[PDB]
Order: C-alpha cells, then structure tokens, then sequence
C-alpha cells in the first residue's frame, strides 16, 4: 500500500517531579507550643 | 490541674450561668491532656447555647478540629 508515510504514537509520559518549595510549620502547628497558648491565664 | 477542674465543677453545679467557670473546666481539661472529653464538653456546650456569643470557645474549637483536621468546615465556620 504505497501511500502517505506518517505515524501515530499516542503521548502519555509520565513528567519528571516537580520538586516544589516546601512550606514551614507555624508555631502553632506543634503540640507543646499549643499546649503553652491554650492553658494561657 | 484535677482541684481546679473540681472547683470549676462544683461552681458550674451552683450557677449553670457562670460560662467562665465551664471555659476554665475546659481549660483545666486541656492542661490533663484529656483532648476528646474537651472536645466533647465543648461540643455539648455549643449544642446547649448555640446563641452564645464565646469567641474565645469557637476559636478553641476551631484550633481542635484543625489539629483533628476532619472537621475542617466546622473550624472555618
């Protein structure tokens, strides 16, 4: 069958990781820090 | 920590309206470390004066739902 060359390959790579910024804890995301706010007088 | 949340019992045993006394005997509850009989407590009070205006006891609630983290949409509200 001679006819027009082309070739179908479906794309489903999985991406590299992203790596991303990491967030930092607040104070209040500790137990004891929550512990000495909460039994505040 | 165990007399002063006996202390704040028996002074919510003689006045129901001394709102006070039932945020200390949460208070004292936090400090035995007891986290679910607070939550409890606190949940039976809110349900029992739901018009009360205790800014403090919803931010106390809001701040155990976020370290429960399940409860999330009941610490946003």
């Amino acid at each position: 069958r001679q006819d027009y060359i082309a070739k179908v390959r479906y794309q489903n790579d999985l991406p590299a990781p992203p790596c991303p910024p990491k967030l930092l804890k607040y104070e209040i995301e500790k137990e004891a820090p929550q512990k000495e706010f909460l039994k505040d007088s | 920590y165990v007399q002063a949340q006996k202390q704040f019992k028996q002074a919510e045993d003689s006045q129901n309206s001394n709102t006070l006394a039932k945020l200390g005997y949460a208070q004292c509850l936090i400090a035995r470390n007891e986290v679910g009989d607070a939550t409890i407590y606190l949940e039976k009070f809110f349900k029992e004066n739901q018009d009360s205006k205790s800014s403090e006891m919803m931010l106390l609630l809001g701040i155990i739902y976020s370290q429960s983290g399940k409860s999330y949409y009941k610490a946003i509200i």
